[PDB]
């Protein structure tokens, strides 16, 4: 069947400043089928309070979802998004870079 | 408002 | 400007046990305003925008009835299609449906549409004339024959040109404070040295609505796509959108490069340069 691997962007809702509450987003898009595992990580560990948007899709029928959680960015804490999908041999981890 | 009853294919 | 109302539906079969997962979302332009999730506790259509919450109980009862009817239609369809394509009962499959209507700046009907997909590929779609069907293969041709005999396009056309547009206009008025407001992109440029002789310039567009936007780089007044990167427009999570475009340039030559931003909220396009 049709299998499309997810695109991933990891980013903050607002320009990141250390010490100021923000939202960490992982936007997964372009994938099919819709079953997907997405976790937000803080220093490698799964963040427990993570919400996601209602599943929708694009003109080519590929799906997209936003996963998000409140976070307070700091200088030393590392954040990332971990995605697994039928198209991926192993989970893909994308690190948050405040410049992108 | 939703369409009332799209039919089965 | 122009406006749209669109509904999106996804059903995913669960062969090991139970009924398909069903998720429905309704949008006006780029604003989600209702949702139904078969896994959620309410088993009701739920509001997702403040301006829809004022609708009365008759509305929520009726939208719940209809969205559950949609879910059962998809459930039946997944069975029908498994048989059409001679597929095993052990695999998970997906149906997707999107329909809606557009109006112009005068809020008069512009176009309507209804598209259906199986396992991520076109299955059947209403033509732009709202009278006939586009069938992608011979299984969908079977469906087309059935729907022609049952006057399906007529009923759908009447909704797309009547009810759909009439309720879109209702929503546009009730939610005018946001739905009829454009949020121009907040724009700025960042600079990221790559070496002693090269740097990335990144042009940012933030907090804009609706999502449609164009970001273009120019060098000495002509478009440049070589050595550029343009990310997919992405949701901020507060109802607005974000995008950036980047170009790699020789260090010291940044003044040749301009980023150009086009958006419905901008009377004139914006030009940004690194100072």
């Amino acid at each position: 069947m049709i299998q499309r691997t997810p695109k991933i962007q990891v980013y903050s809702r607002h320009p990141a400043e250390n010490g100021k509450s923000n939202f960490l987003n992982c936007y997964v898009s372009g994938f099919h089928p819709s079953d997907i595992e997405v976790d937000l990580l803080k220093n490698g560990e799964r963040i427990e309070k993570v919400e996601h948007s209602d599943l929708s899709f694009s003109k080519d029928w590929s799906f997209y979802l936003l996963y998000y959680t409140e976070f307070t960015p700091t200088e030393k804490d590392e954040y990332a998004c971990r995605v697994n999908h039928v198209t991926l041999s192993q989970p893909k981890i994308v690190k948050w870079d405040r410049d992108m | 408002t939703l369409f009332d009853e799209p039919p089965p294919l | 400007g122009s406006h749209s109302m669109r509904y999106f539906f996804t059903s995913v079969s669960r062969p090991g046990r139970g009924e398909p997962r069903f998720i429905a979302v309704g949008y006006v332009d780029d604003t989600q305003f209702v949702r139904f999730d078969s896994d959620a506790a309410s088993q009701r259509m739920e509001p997702r925008a403040p301006w829809i919450e004022q609708e009365g109980p008759e509305y929520w009862d009726g939208e719940t009835r209809k969205v559950k009817a949609h879910s059962q239609t998809h459930r039946v369809d997944l069975g029908t299609l498994r048989g059409y394509y001679n597929q095993s009962e052990a695999g998970s499959h997906t149906v997707q449906r999107m329909y809606g209507c557009d109006v112009g700046s005068d809020w008069r009907f512009l176009r309507g549409y209804h598209q259906y997909a199986y396992d991520g590929k076109d299955y059947i779609a209403l033509k732009e004339d709202l009278r006939s069907w586009t069938a992608a293969d011979m299984a969908a041709q079977t469906t087309k024959h059935k729907w022609e005999a049952a006057h399906v396009a007529e009923q759908l056309r009447a909704y797309l040109e009547g009810t759909c547009v009439e309720w879109l206009r209702r929503y546009l008025e009730n939610g005018k404070e946001t739905l009829q407001r454009t949020d121009a992109p907040k724009t700025h440029m960042t600079h990221h040295a790559v070496s002693d002789h090269e740097a990335t310039l990144r042009c940012w567009a933030l907090s804009f609505y609706p999502a449609e936007i164009t970001l273009t780089w120019q060098r000495d007044g002509e478009d440049q796509t070589q050595d550029t990167e343009l990310v997919e427009t992405r949701p901020a999570g507060d109802g607005t959108f974000q995008k950036w475009a980047a170009v790699v340039v020789p260090s010291g030559q940044e003044q040749r490069y301009t980023c150009h931003v086009q958006h419905e909220g901008l009377p004139k396009p914006l030009t940004l340069r690194w100072e």
